């Protein structure tokens, strides 16, 4: 706009200068936070120590499954080891006095046949 | 697996003889020695009926009991005489009486132990003894009375193994003794509690089969034993022959008896006669089936009409095709469908062995748990208490060492068995 | 890995002998045990046989019966060379067509010995799998010893599964009336100790021969050759190693949806008599009530798990479009809640038949293992016999006799009733 | 920086084999020895997939798990056989079952510790282990069940490092076991909480890509693996090749996953079997060429990566890349801004002058979960084949515990059709 | 007096390496350090032969720092002055600030303190770093917090690389910029943003480069930076010392961000056309094309304006040239501050990188404007950030490494309030 320069300095390898054109027209850093950076680590250290206290969780549940299975299995063997031999010693006991129940009928057609000749040798 | 044979009494023994010589033919044995025959089967299952001794030799597993010499030296002097091991004969000496008690109590028990002493041998010798069978009369003491004892003493010693008899139910027509009813009722009692199966054989039948069905005028104890002889081969075959069954005798019973009492098979046969009559080859299968299922061809006098078959086995003989057999067998279960029980399902099984009997190209034998057997029992108890009226002949047992109520005590045990078969006219 | 065959009972034994026979043809073993194929030191067919000594190839089997007789014919006709005299136990006296005898009376005595002679064969096995138990349904030792075996095998062997092949019994070629009791007895004690169980209806086999083989009245050894073929098509997967069905679990993980419901229905493809069929046509046979293996009708029951076991010359490129028009022509018939099946098992090994046998050499054969609810038809067709007898105590006393309980009968029929119920309880929603 | 590889299960392993020999070609390695090829690049980033041993030698960083010999002596007997270090093989002996539990609980945990023992000593050997990747089936136990276990035990030991899988989601058509739905649903749960990215791969797709798109009648497990083999080389390349990216694997994940569940990239490929740029592009953005059985139509893209291959002018590349994002502008989300980035490495694959691969985080993946969960509840219904796990020591409701975890992941993908 | 350069982050480092290179050309130092007051403003006369840069280079991978101890220049630094750090920041601020930062910061901070100790009256620091992107945002932020504590008055000038969709790779970018820029801004003094897009743009129009490289872009930024730092390396009046940077450029503590514009970018291949007139180049500075951050200052008000000339120029020319920038183009000044133009002449003709892309020019111009239209890119950013955080988008990676859901809220908060100051400077 054709202006006048306010010459502001000259030295070895240069020259500065303002060129005002049309008047202007009248119109705490803080150190304490090194404890903020181990506040951040306050919550990391918590998170990973929880997908651990929740993971060492899904763990000794595996202990169960793995064994609360085997422990339900032999639960069947030692149910069915006597669902056998206590069904089967109820059997040996059952027949044997159904043999006797046959034989003690014989001693009875027998110790009567005896007493009916001791009655012939008396008639 | 192995079976022994007790054969006691004049009637029991003269059956036994003919039986033995007929089956001895089928396997082919010299009156003494060993095998003579172009067949080769025979000997698979000769094991079962013949304990074999040194040299060549084959000797039956037989015990012959009688309470008097007479009828034992009949066998030894007759047909297949000296075939039986000498001291397998248990002699009698004494009376027989034709009286149950003498044979079951006094003169019987007098022997008995000596019989038990042969059986105990043969059976204890026998490598896997399966069971015994016995033959005898039921009216008359030495058979009916000794045997019913034998069996009672046979069990108890052998609970274990299965028992089995061809017993001869006596008729008012064609018999010797007024008393037989008394005799029978007493053994019938005995049997129904100590045997596992009991082939019923009426002499009423046996005689009737010869005059109604043979024209045979003077029927002996000869031609008449002849039938029983045959019928008995019939029944036995499949424990002694093929390998198309396998016939455990136990299996055989379990599959024949529903109810532990009532093991009273009335038997029957295919063809017949011996002397002046033949068969012009024509035993055809069909005419062989509605023949073994004809009552006028039953070995007990009943009539498997009134009274229904509980179970029924049949076994066929001869190189004939069974592709017809099941198909005739079928047919009769429709042609007479009414008179099988339904409540035991597949209750008539039939099998075939194919090496014919003496003579006869094709033949059939029928085993038969018919509650029409009630017919037989109810006939004998009909003349029994017609005797126990004001207690007639009874006095022979009165003193022999028997009791008042003991007759009645078996009059009753029968009268139950009667109304138990009528109880199985079921639903 | 390994795999032991037990055959108890007259029927079991002969089915056995007639498929160890067919195994032997399939793997090329001359009777004496030696095979001239480079497949032995001790993979492939070692599932079943063991390379014992330096020459022979003994079956991993054990054979038990309570008579001799049947076991006896093995130590008789060539094959006599094939087993170890140890592996065939015989037992003097018979079971007599009666379970009580088989389980309690005559069993007691021999079981200790068998159980241990099995334990010999399991000991020459690094990682044994399971057992195959062949046995007759009805009939004595077959029902009763089998039952006792399984109780015990269940105890002596942990996981180790058990596959049974039962011979469901048939009026026409039986002899035994008491049959039904025996089957409903065993089947009850037996079923909680079993894993999957192939029933084989004698009647249906008798049937196949009378229609498809032109045999007038067919023998036992007639029937066995047929079953021999079927079993060998089932076991086929684990013997040559199959491109599917390659272990006992995932063989059957396939077949049994529910603990109880074991019983798959089998159907063998081209039964045709010497003296060829299209890949399509044979598949379209499997779904034909005639060619079935247990007499029933699955066109009206729902299917709930379906296998197809092919054997021979087949590209899957065929199998598919063949199945496709099994669905657009015939009766689909699927349950409320399981995919629409068809695990398909290809085995390139062409099927061998018994040399002067009844059937001919076939290019391709199919096998269809179906778990349908219509196989309970024969669960009642049985029951009904059992019912209509026990109603009168019929044959009971033979059992109470050997030692059994009046109430143990009640109790087994109780089980089928409840089973017959589960099977009805799997239809629709 | 360095990555190890776990390859477990008959499906997992036979993939792993094909993968390895294809990438082993790209770098050029003798069935045993070292480099043979006129190229020179290869070896910059061969560091990453190959721990090298004495003599010449190169040996993969590989662990092979199975619960039975069978399929391991298939690799050792087959193509690039004796390439993997002898005792990097973890044998099984036992059953596998085609059952999740056996592989995640009983017969699995029985091993496991021996596997952990190889990994621990490859990874601890590894100078800066960046992460592991794993391959395996999802219907069937030794893979889906052991692996889901492996990865659970792999974290916890290595929280730290990032996890990653190519998992093969099974189909009702072309499969072996009635049960697979049960198996999958159980691992889907597992994955969605323990992996950082998971390449979904339907066999429904794989197969379909062969019969609608290849005139190949009888599709093996061979020519079908072939695809995954390829698609896997695609995905990996830029951690293993140029230096125009640099692809931390972590960076790679952070820039691919918005929300910590839902890392379910359906992939895709350019050409097919035994190519111009435009016609390469509008083919990798076609469904008829996706690796999951989806249709990236009903469901919008979250984030999307494509990797291009072949000395070609990429001035054409983004000029076609932009084009898809306008001719298909509706179908990517707005609320993540520059959410479809691409990169180009120029060393082509086995044969094939030009090629491209598409990693795609698309909510249309919900379509695949729904489809399994649909035949899962229809099965857990009257509580079907469940009894094979019942007595294996698993819980009644432990199924419903994963059945629900899934139905969430469905209606989250659905909850990201937002505004 | 003295003056230390810090370059954190892949981007920082390479911008660095490509302008230490250009410093080296300008002051005549052969790579080895030896060259056969003044420019001691940047280098130190260490030992008897060499001329080590007063710099420190930090990154969290090696890789990039590794390239330097490789290609000649390898001879130029002290092995100490390049800190590398094993594991990456992974495109994420949290990681850079809190997780992976913590560990290395105590070391760097101290290795800087070595360089400040061989200096009698140190001035301030120049921090080169990428805006978006991991270590660049995150470590920088932590650096400045700490440099602010360890160094009193001593001012800090930052050169940020405002990130651009076409040549980036990262989606999560925006978050990282808005994050740092928040913690960073109360610890900074004046800050030159550099819009990759705008540079990518210059090359595509002005250099004929089809799809330009990073090392393409860097040579350009190298040139611009070296025209800014120029004042304090040769010493010519105006910007003798860092203090003055702000005094001329920042009227308000917050408003740091000046807009740069470099003059004659023209490509050898055109290197012999009758070169450009003192007038015409000035008349380029005011061209949205030749800008340094993509926006439009023809509509935003200017509030402080510098022209930094370099080369053969008599001020006589400059003037009447400016005169008809007024009577032709858009004046555009704020309510209350003169009408600018503090003009800087430096006689040192501008040197270019030898087989580079641009040519040896006789005269070049540099225009540093503090316009309120540079807040256009403050929003073009924000909007991305907004439209993501709205869905939590990528957040969980952060909460992950250790950060606060609410620390995000709080940074957008700052931009919101800034974007406001920047609007609040128009008229009255
Ligand atoms: N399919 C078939 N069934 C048979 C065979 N042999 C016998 N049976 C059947 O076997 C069933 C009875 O079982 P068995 O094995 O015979 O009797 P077991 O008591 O177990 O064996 P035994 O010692 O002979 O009594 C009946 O249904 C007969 O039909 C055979 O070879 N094949
Ligand atoms: N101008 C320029 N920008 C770059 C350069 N390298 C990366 N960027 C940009 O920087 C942003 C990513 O910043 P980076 O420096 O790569 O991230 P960083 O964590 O600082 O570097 P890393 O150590 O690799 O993580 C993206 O906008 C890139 O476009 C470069 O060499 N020159
Ligand atoms: N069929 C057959 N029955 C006979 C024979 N002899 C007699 N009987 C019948 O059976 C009854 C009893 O036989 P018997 O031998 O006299 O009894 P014993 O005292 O044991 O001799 C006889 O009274 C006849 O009814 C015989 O030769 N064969
Ligand atoms: N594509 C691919 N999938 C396979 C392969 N083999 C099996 N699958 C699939 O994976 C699922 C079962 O995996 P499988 O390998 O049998 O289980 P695993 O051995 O216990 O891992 C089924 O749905 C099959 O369709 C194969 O090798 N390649
Ligand atoms: C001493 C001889 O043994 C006997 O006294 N009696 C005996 C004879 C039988 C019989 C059975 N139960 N008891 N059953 C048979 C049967 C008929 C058809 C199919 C199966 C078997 C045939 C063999 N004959
Ligand atoms: C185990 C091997 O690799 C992975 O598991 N996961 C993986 C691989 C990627 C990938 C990504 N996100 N994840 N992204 C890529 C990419 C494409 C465009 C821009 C940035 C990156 C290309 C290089 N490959
Ligand atoms: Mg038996
Ligand atoms: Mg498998």
């Amino acid at each position: 706009a054709d202006m006048e320069v306010i010459e502001l300095n000259k030295c070895t390898s240069g020259q500065s200068f303002e060129v005002i054109l049309k008047p202007p027209s009248f119109d705490p850093s803080l150190e304490e936070i090194q404890k903020k950076l181990e506040a951040a680590e306050e919550r990391r250290k918590y998170q990973e120590a929880e997908l651990l206290k929740h993971l060492a969780e899904k763990r000794e549940h595996e202990r169960e499954v793995i064994q609360k299975a085997i422990e339900e299995n032999n639960n069947f063997i030692k149910m069915a080891k006597e669902k056998l031999a206590q069904k089967m010693e109820s059997n040996k006991e059952n027949r044997e006095a159904h043999l006797a129940a046959m034989l003690e009928r014989l001693q009875e057609k027998d110790k009567h046949a005896e007493e009916v000749r001791k009655n012939k040798e008396l008639k | 697996r192995e079976i022994v044979h007790i054969q006691a009494g004049q009637c029991g023994n003269q059956i036994g003889a003919k039986f033995w010589e007929v089956i001895s033919d089928e396997h082919g044995i010299d009156p003494t020695g060993s095998y003579h025959g172009d067949s080769d089967l025979q000997l698979e299952r000769i094991n079962v009926y013949y304990n074999e001794a040194t040299g060549n030799k084959y000797v039956p597993r037989a015990i012959l009991v009688d309470l008097e010499p007479g009828t034992m030296d009949s066998v030894r002097s007759g047909p297949f005489g000296q075939i039986f091991r000498p001291d397998n004969f248990v002699f009698g000496q004494s009376g027989a009486g034709n009286n149950w008690a003498k044979g079951h109590y006094t003169e019987g028990a007098e022997l008995v132990d000596s019989v038990l002493d042969v059986v105990r041998k043969e059976s204890e010798s026998c490598d896997c003894l399966q069971g015994f069978q016995l033959t005898h009369s039921l009216g008359g003491g030495t058979g009916s009375g000794m045997g019913t004892l034998l069996i009672s003493k046979i069990r108890e010693e052998y609970p274990d193994r299965i028992m089995n008899t061809f017993s001869v139910m006596p008729s008012p027509k064609v018999s010797d003794t007024v008393v037989e009813p008394y005799n029978a009722t007493l053994s019938v009692h005995q049997l129904v509690e100590n045997t596992d199966e009991t082939y019923s054989i009426d002499n009423e039948a046996l005689y009737d089969i010869c005059f109604r069905t043979l024209k045979l005028t003077t029927p002996t104890y000869g031609d008449l034993n002849h039938l029983v002889s045959a019928t008995m081969s019939g029944v036995t075959t499949c424990l002694r022959f093929p390998g198309q069954l396998n016939a455990d005798l136990r299996k055989l019973a379990v599959n024949m008896v529903p109810f532990p009492r009532l093991h009273f098979f009335m038997p029957g046969f295919a063809p017949l006669t011996s002397r002046g009559s033949q068969q012009y080859r024509a035993l055809t299968v069909p005419e062989l089936t509605q023949q073994m299922f004809d009552s006028k061809n039953m070995m007990a006098a009943c009539d498997p009409r009134h009274g229904r078959y509980l179970t029924v086995a049949a076994v066929f003989r001869g190189r004939m095709s069974m592709k017809e057999v099941d198909e005739q067998m079928l047919n009769v279960q429709n042609k007479n469908s009414s008179y099988f029980v339904e409540w035991i399902p597949n209750n008539v099984k039939t099998a075939v062995c194919d090496i014919p009997p003496r003579g006869l190209k094709m033949s059939a034998t029928f085993i038969g748990n018919s509650t029409a057997i009630q017919e037989l029992f109810k006939r004998i108890s009909e003349q029994f208490t017609a005797m126990f009226r004001r207690k007639a002949f009874l006095h022979w047992y009165t003193g022999e060492g028997m009791d008042e109520m003991e007759f009645t005590e078996a009059e009753s045990n029968m009268n139950d068995l009667v109304s138990e078969y009528q109880q199985y006219q079921d639903a | 890995r390994e795999c032991i065959s037990i055959h108890v009972g007259q029927a079991g034994v002969q089915i056995g002998n007639a498929c160890w026979e067919l195994y032997c043809l399939e793997h090329g073993i001359q009777p004496d045990g030696q095979m001239p194929s480079d497949k032995t030191i001790g993979d492939s067919f070692n599932t079943f046989f063991s390379e014992t000594g330096a020459g022979k190839h003994v079956p991993r089997a054990v054979f038990v019966d309570l008579e001799p007789t049947v076991i006896d014919e093995v130590r008789t006709g060539t094959y006599r060379q094939l087993f170890h005299p140890e592996q065939l136990i015989t037992g003097k006296e018979d079971a007599a067509n009666n379970y009580a005898r088989g389980h309690y009376t005559i069993g007691k005595e021999i079981i200790d010995l068998v159980l241990d002679r099995i334990r010999k064969l399991a000991d020459q096995c690094t990682g044994l799998q399971g057992f195959l138990v062949f046995h007759s349904f009805g009939g004595g030792t077959g029902s009763g010893f089998t039952s006792l075996l399984m109780e015990r095998l269940s105890v002596d062997y942990g996981k180790k599964s058990k596959l049974e092949f039962s011979i469901y019994p048939a009026p026409q070629v039986s002899t035994a009336v008491v049959e039904p009791y025996n089957s409903i007895l065993t089947t009850h004690t037996t079923l909680e100790h079993s894993d999957c169980a192939f029933m084989v209806d004698n009647e249906a086999i008798y049937d196949i021969c009378r229609r498809n083989l032109d045999i007038e009245r067919p023998t036992y050894t007639n029937l066995n050759r047929l079953i021999g073929q079927i079993v060998s098509s089932i076991t086929a997967s684990l013997r040559f190693d199959g491109a599917l069905n390659v272990d006992l679990t995932e063989f059957q993980t396939n077949l049994v949806p529910y603990p109880r419901i074991h019983f798959p229905l089998a159907t063998y493809a081209p039964v045709i008599s010497a003296e060829q069929l299209s890949v399509a046509e044979i598949t379209n046979a499997c779904f034909e009530p005639a060619n079935q293996m247990v007499k029933c009708d699955p066109r009206h029951g729902k299917y709930m798990a379906c296998c197809l076991l092919y054997r021979g010359d087949v590209v899957p490129k065929d199998v598919n479009a063949a199945i496709a028009t099994i669905k657009t022509k015939r009766t689909i018939q699927f349950v409320d809640w399981c995919p629409t099946g068809f695990k398909v098992g290809i085995n390139y090994q062409p099927p061998t038949v018994v040399p002067g046998g009844d059937l001919a050499k076939v290019q391709r054969a199919v096998c269809m293992l179906s778990n349908t609810t219509a196989i309970a038809e024969a669960w009642a067709r049985l029951d009904h016999k059992f019912d209509l007898m026990y109603a009168k105590r019929a044959f009971v006393h033979w059992y109470v006799g050997e030692g059994m309980e009046e109430g143990e009968f009640s109790e087994a029929r109780e089980d089928m009733a409840a089973l017959e119920k589960d099977y009805e309880e799997v239809g629709v929603d």
